[PDB]
Formats: structure tokens, C-alpha cells, sequence
């Protein structure tokens, strides 16, 4: 993908 | 680490089955593969914050889930007989590598009926093995089980053994020339000739069967194939 | 000249009033080129300029399903930020991220960007090394600490360091007639009489692509700083952007004041005056 | 889109002899390179992660290089051993992708077989019927050239090779076995399609 | 944390009677998000207006463009109304086409 894919929380 | 739960699973054509995956604690992503012998490790979907991110080129019968707390489902509906195969999920979090479970290894039959457990025989060392090696080789064998959901271990004493074992990798088929065939494992243990030469030490060859579980029927004479150990055993001789 | 890819994401607690809403969008520099909003009918990334209206469906496939995990994923982040800041759940709360690769001249990285902030204050921010982090409070510095063990900077320096670049190489190309082709400003000075011996000049930029602009009033080669009423570059809603600098002078002498103008589009800078 | 191919796709080693194993993939802008081994019934076992082409990821006898530009990763097994028999699998996880998600090549098998140092072939017979219809034969201590064959006959069963290792005695040693219901099995004609050696002791 | 919106009225093209143009309602620097912003007509609500996506600068604060076709006349007077946390009571901002 063009964005980010996150592969945490905060 | 990661577990999957059934390890085990037997089911009939058309029925369905949900696998579950609990990730390392802490982990968020976690993927499920499907693994068969012509196909190789095939990429099924990735779940991330309950939501499928990624997905692989499987049917809509192949669905899945991920909870709040990250534990993951699949599912397959309307199983094929090839559908038979080991189901892997794997986590990770972060910039972290995969991190697999030990995967569920599922048996689609077309009749709980094919389903049979070992019978399990021990064959002593021969007397001519022990005067012309001085060593002794005690044979197991595990013969007409159905499916090949079975874990062969040898017992010296009451402890497991794996020093002097080895097992076949792949069993063998009993009548090559059917689907449904039940299946022949061998094992071995070779001690030597003194050790095998005393009646106080004790060998037992034990075969852990993953068969049906308490929802299955039966309708049949003999003995429901539920999971079971199924053993055969030997003592030193003077 | 040098260009940037930003995505910008809004997540916005409200309690009693259903999920918290999830917006992103995404800019190649000043230009907005997708959108997605959690409380539309049928959520989806969806087109905003015309160069990206072409991408195929496994395109907008993988925009869509990565936006609807990241809008769970800063609903549970909503969550967790309640407990680290002790907070109650009875208030509604905002977490920003902005995150990004800006490029050369020569479509290189220059430098990669990911900063957050939770509810309009600065949170935590991936420094320029793309392998540390710079927390703002005691509650970003548990998030630093469980990025910090999770390796988040490594998994974000890969994303801005390849795929970030690449998309933007590839966006810039695909709308090069509008994206590197600055657009100058059309440029006038009007008079407007104030009173019986003074007169306001307001020198007027419209028109113009990309935002960055000056406007500088000077009298007789003076730049007037303080007499300046400058207002904020906005939107003419075509994407071209507007902007205008207005001076109060004495009725006679509006002839001595010249308009600099300073933009990208322009091979050199203007000097304007009114023209009556 | 993401290929990744080890070929070969088998190996057998003789023990002692150090060893490669080769995997490519077919777009380089990946963040890591995890080789696993997978052992018959079992699931998957890391064995090494790489990320880096200028650095180069060791465990014991294990040893990975990676070059990201060709798509190429080589993993070294230096003095194999039997135990490291196994099918080693390479897999590649993209950047901006979790790295639970991972293209898999087909595997290679290796097969690493023991030293016989002084082979001493034979045929034995092991208990007649007790508890089982069956009499089983064991081809033992026979040198790993050796190729154990199926039966022709449908009524006689044989296994393949296996591999015994007592560890104590730094001894090891092949066999395989053979049985039947057939009054006419005997260990003399039990392998007769496979190619046994000519010194074969039948007691 | 607060920050009251910056209101700006404006046409897209300069203004000129019978001639179709834009009118816009650029609304800034505020936080929170929620904010309401109508355009009107002789005091009127405008039904036809639509915004852009909601964005933000580098100092957190969002920004909105609130827009509708129009065709401005001498005797029209129109207006952009904003509510938001930050103020007590709706602001009204008249449209002075020469700024
Ligand atoms: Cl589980
Ligand atoms: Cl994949
Ligand atoms: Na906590």
C-alpha cells in the first residue's frame, strides 16, 4: 500500500 | 510462543471447522497459512486491529476473525477432502520477524467409519543380533491406523528415550491402491547387548491416536476410535 | 524542485455519539489526492485529484482495508491513551498523526517524518536518525518505551525509506503537468481611499500552486513590516491558492510603494505598484 | 508477485561434508529473510532471521549470507551432521507488510547421511507370533550407499532407511524393516528388489 | 487545549455582477474538529455548499474550506456563519468582496 500499514498500538 | 488450538482435528466432507490462534502475548498481527505436501505454505490472510488487512487467493468459504485482544479465528465451510492439511498462523508485532504456532493438523474423511487406531506390537532383539554386534535392536510396530494422527514414543524405565531411536519419517500406506487406506509405522531402539540383558530394565513403545472427539458418532461395532495411547511393551532378558 | 507525500489521520473520541471517527488524508505537497472517512455509508480510500482516479481496484482494495484497520487501531489507541493520562471516559478526545518522506530534485530521500500528538499537544514523534523517538510527556514515554522494544522505528525507516518514496515517485510522475509544474500568481495592486488623506494598498496574489509565498510591501525600497496587514494563505477551492498584504499610506505618495512577490513560479521575483 | 525459489530441491550429504543451501526471490525491496527447518509431523522451526546484505547471521554451525540487489540468500551448514536432516525452508516478508506475513519457497530436503565406519550388514529375524500375525525382519549396519527398495509383493511390507545415533558410544547406525502375514516370507527373499551387499550375514 | 477558528469570506475569481463565481468560507487554526460553518444569502442558509476533507497544520490545528457556486449581485449580501466551543455565540462574517 501507499500508506503506512501499522503493526502496533500506542 | 503462539498456540493453535485443535493440534488435532478430524472432519467429514461438507461440515465446517473453526481453528483458533492465541499470538505472543503483546503481538497484534498474526497471519494464517494453509500447508499441503503439492502446494507448499499458501498465504490465506492477515489480521491487524480486528480487521482483514491483507488476503491471500483462497475462496469465500475460507473466512476468518481477530478478537480485541488479538486471538485469531478460521474457518473453512463446505470441506473438500482436499482441504486436508496443516494450518499455520504465525504473529508478530512492530518491526519483529514471524513468530509461528505448532499448527492445526486437520483430516477431512469421507467417513468417520475410515477412522481407526493402532495396534502396536514389540519384536525382541535376536539372539544372533546380540552375538554377532553385541548390541540389541528392539522393533515397534504400529499398524491399520486412519488418519496419520499419531505421536510414537519409546519408554526406558518410565523415562522417554531418543538416544538409540529412530522412527520413519512417513508411514506406510497398507493398501497403496485406495484413498481411505490406514496406514503402518515402524520404530526402533537399539541398546546394548548387557543393558538389554537385564530383566530389571523395562521398554515400552507407546502411540498417542488423535481420533474423534466427544461430539462424533458412532455407529459402528467395534470400539469408538476416540483419542487414545495404545502401547506394547518388553523386559530385559538374562 | 523538492516534494513531500504526507498522510494525515484524525481520530476522534465521542462518547455516547457511537465509535470514534476516523479521517485520513493523504497530499502530495499541497495537492489532497485521497480521502477516507469512517462514517461515510460505505467507508473506502477514495480519489481526490484526478492523476490518482486511474489506479486499479486492487489499489483502492489495499487502501481501504489498511484505513479500516488503522481506524480500529486508533480507536483502541483513544482507549489506551484514557488510561495513561488517568482521564475519564465521559470526554471526548483527538489523536493526529502526520507521517511521510519528503524527496530531492532528484526524487531522493531527504528526510522521513511520523509525529503524533493527542489532543492538539505533541505525543510522540519519529526523530531525522528514522531510529528513535522524541516523547513529549510521561504518557508518550510508555508508548516510546514499548516502540522502542517493538522496533517500530526500524518497521516505520523501511516503510519511509522504500514504498514512501516510491508511491511519491510515482504520484509526481503520473500528475507532473499539474504537480511540478508551478503555477506563478496573478498579480494586482488595488487603492482604496480610507480617509480625506489616507489610502489603503492591498496587493493581491492569485492563482498561484504551490502555497509558499511572500508578499513584502516596501516604501521608497523600505520593507514595511509593522504596517502590513497580512493575511493567511487560502484555498480559491481549484486547488490554486491566494494571499494578499495590505498597507496604510498617506493619500499622494501611494506611488512610492512597491509589492514584492516571491513565489516558485516565478523565474524571478515580481515588483508591482498601483496603477491607476 | 513476491517468488521465491531453493533449488535444489533435495540434497543427500554424506556426513563431515559442509553444505549450501540456495534461495532467491524475485523483488529485493524486502526486511527480512527467515530460514526455518521443518522435521516430518512437526510444525516450523526458525532457525535464523537476516535483514542485513553487509552483515551476516550465525548460530553454531549455521551460518546466512543475504544479498538484497541479486535476491539472493545462501545458508551455510558447515560439517553436517545426521540430526541436521530436515526440510530447510526460506521465506521473505516485504517492507510496509507485518513480518508474520512471509513468501515461502518450496523447500529443500536434505538428507544427511551417517558414516558407516565398519559396516557389517545383515538380515535378522525378531519374534514370531505372540501378540501379532506379523514376523518381522531388520536389514541392519549396512553402509549409507545402500538403497532399501519397496516390496514387489503386496502381502510384505519394507520401510525406508533410518537412522540410529547411540550418542554414548558415538555409534550409529542404518536399517529398515520388513514384515508379512505370508507363511512363505523369510528374511533370505525379504529385499530382494533392493540391491543388498554382496557380504549380506543371513543367520 | 482550545484555539478559536480564523474566518476568512472570499469569491474564488474577483467579483463581477451576473458573472459565475465561487464563494468560499475558509475556517482555520481552531481546535477541537466539531465546528459548524453555513454559508448564507441575505441572511439566509445557502442548502448547496459543500466542504473539503477535514486536515490539519503543522502545529495541529485544523482547517476546512466551506464552498458554494454563485452568481454575486449589487444588491446580494452574503455571509459565512461559524460556531465552535471556543465562542459563546455564532460569528457572522460578511463577504467584502474587495478583500
Ligand atoms: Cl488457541
Ligand atoms: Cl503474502
Ligand atoms: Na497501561
Amino acid at each position: 500500500t501507499s500508506t503506512l500499514q501499522e503493526q502496533i498500538g500506542w | 510462543g503462539v498456540t493453535q488450538t485443535p493440534r488435532y482435528l478430524i472432519k467429514t466432507r461438507g461440515q465446517q471447522v473453526t481453528l483458533s490462534c492465541s499470538p505472543i502475548s503483546g503481538h497484534r498481527s498474526v497471519s494464517w497459512y494453509q500447508q499441503t505436501p503439492g502446494q507448499g505454505l499458501q498465504f490465506l490472510f492477515e489480521y491487524f486491529s480486528e480487521t482483514q488487512r491483507n488476503k491471500g487467493n483462497f475462496p469465500g468459504r475460507f473466512s476468518g476473525r481477530q478478537f480485541s485482544n488479538s486471538r485469531s479465528e478460521m474457518n473453512v465451510s463446505t470441506l473438500e477432502l482436499g482441504d486436508s492439511a496443516l494450518y499455520l498462523c504465525a504473529s508478530s508485532v512492530g518491526g519483529t520477524e514471524a513468530f509461528f504456532g505448532q499448527g492445526t493438523r486437520l483430516t477431512v474423511v469421507e467417513d468417520l467409519k475410515n477412522v481407526f487406531p493402532p495396534e502396536v506390537a514389540v519384536f525382541e532383539p535376536s539372539e544372533a543380533e546380540i552375538s554377532h554386534t553385541q548390541k540389541a535392536t528392539l522393533v515397534c510396530l504400529a499398524t491399520g491406523f486412519y488418519p496419520d494422527h499419531v505421536e510414537l514414543s519409546w519408554w526406558v524405565n518410565g523415562k522417554e528415550v531418543h538416544s538409540g531411536v529412530c522412527t520413519d519419517p512417513q508411514p506406510l500406506k497398507e493398501q497403496p491402491a485406495l484413498n481411505d487406506s490406514r496406514y503402518a509405522l515402524s520404530s526402533r531402539l537399539r541398546v546394548s547387548a548387557t543393558f538389554w540383558q537385564n530383566p530389571r530394565n523395562h521398554f515400552r513403545c507407546q502411540v498417542q491416536f488423535y481420533g474423534l472427539s466427544e461430539n462424533d458418532e458412532w455407529t459402528q461395532d467395534r470400539a469408538k476410535p476416540v483419542t487414545q495411547i495404545v502401547s506394547a511393551e518388553a523386559w530385559g532378558r538374562a | 524542485g523538492s516534494h513531500s507525500m504526507r498522510y494525515f489521520y484524525t481520530a476522534m473520541s465521542r462518547p455516547g455519539r457511537g465509535e470514534p471517527r476516523f479521517i485520513a488524508v493523504g497530499y502530495v505537497d499541497d495537492t489532497q489526492f485521497v480521502r477516507f472517512d469512517s462514517d461515510a455509508a460505505s467507508p473506502r480510500m477514495a480519489p481526490r485529484a484526478p492523476w490518482i482516479e486511474q489506479e486499479g481496484p486492487e489499489y483502492w482494495d489495499g487502501e481501504t482495508r489498511n484505513m479500516k484497520a488503522s481506524a480500529q487501531t486508533y480507536r483502541e489507541n483513544l482507549r489506551i491513551a484514557l488510561r495513561y493520562y488517568n482521564q475519564s471516559e465521559a470526554g471526548s478526545h483527538i489523536i493526529q498523526v502526520m507521517y511521510g518522506c519528503d524527496v530531492g530534485p532528484d526524487g531522493r530521500l531527504l528526510r522521513g517524518h511520523d509525529q503524533s500528538a493527542y489532543d492538539g499537544k505533541d505525543y510522540i514523534a519519529l526523530n531525522e536518525d528514522l531510529s528513535s523517538w522524541t516523547a513529549a510527556d510521561t504518557a508518550a514515554q510508555i508508548t516510546q518505551r514499548k516502540w522502542e522494544a517493538a522496533r517500530v522505528a526500524e518497521q516505520l525507516r523501511a516503510y519511509l525509506e522504500g514504498l514512501c518514496v516510491e508511491w511519491l515517485r510515482r504520484y509526481l510522475e503520473n500528475g507532473k503537468e499539474t504537480l511540478q509544474r508551478a503555477d506563478p500568481p496573478k498579480t494586482h495592486v488595488t487603492h482604496h481611499p480610507i480617509s480625506d488623506h489616507e489610502a489603503t494598498l492591498r496587493c493581491w496574489a492569485l492563482g498561484f500552486y504551490p502555497a509558499e509565498i511572500t508578499l513584502t510591501w516596501q516604501r521608497d525600497g523600505e520593507d514595511q513590516t509593522q504596517d502590513t496587514e497580512l493575511v493567511e494563505t487560502r484555498p480559491a477551492g481549484d486547488r490554486t491558492f491566494q494571499k494578499w498584504a495590505a498597507v496604510v499610506v498617506p493619500s499622494g505618495e501611494e506611488q512610492r510603494y512597491t509589492c514584492h512577490v516571491q513565489h516558485e513560479g516565478l523565474p524571478k521575483p515580481l515588483t508591482l505598484r498601483w496603477e491607476p | 508477485k513476491q517468488e521465491v525459489t531453493q533449488i535444489p530441491a533435495a540434497l543427500s550429504v554424506p556426513e563431515g561434508e559442509n553444505l549450501v543451501l540456495n534461495c532467491s526471490f524475485t523483488d529485493s525491496a524486502i526486511y527480512n529473510l527467515q530460514w526455518f527447518r521443518q522435521d516430518p509431523g512437526k510444525g516450523l522451526t526458525s532457525l535464523l532471521l537476516i535483514q542485513s546484505s553487509q552483515r551476516e547471521q550465525t548460530s553454531g554451525r549455521l551460518n546466512a549470507s543475504l544479498d538484497k540487489s541479486s535476491g539472493r540468500s545462501t545458508l551455510y551448514i558447515a560439517a553436517s551432521q545426521p540430526g541436521d536432516s530436515a526440510t530447510y525452508l526460506c521465506a521473505v516478508t516485504l517492507n510496509n507488510n507485518a513480518g508474520n506475513m512471509l513468501t515461502f519457497g518450496g523447500g529443500t530436503r536434505l538428507m544427511v547421511k551417517p558414516n558407516i565406519q565398519n559396516p557389517d550388514p545383515a538380515v535378522y529375524q525378531l519374534r514370531d507370533s505372540k501378540s501379532s500375525d506379523k514376523s518381522v525382519c531388520l536389514f541392519t549396519d549396512f553402509d549409507s550407499q545402500t538403497n532399501v527398495s519397496q516390496s514387489k509383493d503386496s502381502d510384505v511390507y519394507i520401510t525406508d532407511k533410518c537412522v540410529l545415533d547411540m550418542r554414548s558410544m558415538d555409534f550409529k547406525s542404518n536399517s529398515a524393516v520388513a514384515w508379512s502375514n505370508k507363511s512363505d516370507f523369510a528374511c533370505a527373499n525379504a529385499f530382494n528388489n533392493s540391491i543388498i551387499p554382496e557380504d549380506t550375514f543371513f543367520p | 487545549i482550545q484555539r478559536t477558528p480564523k474566518i476568512q469570506v472570499y469569491s474564488r475569481h474577483p467579483a463581477e455582477n451576473g458573472k459565475s463565481n465561487f464563494l468560499n468560507c475558509y475556517v482555520s487554526g481552531f481546535h477541537p474538529s466539531d465546528i459548524e460553518v453555513d454559508l448564507l444569502k441575505n441572511g439566509e442558509r445557502i442548502e448547496k455548499v459543500e466542504h473539503s476533507d477535514l486536515s490539519f497544520s503543522k502545529d495541529w490545528s485544523f482547517y476546512l474550506l466551506y464552498y458554494t457556486e454563485f452568481t454575486p449581485t449589487e444588491k446580494d449580501e452574503y455571509a459565512c456563519r461559524v460556531n465552535h466551543v471556543t465562542l459563546s455565540q455564532p460569528k457572522i462574517v460578511k463577504w467584502d468582496r474587495d478583500m
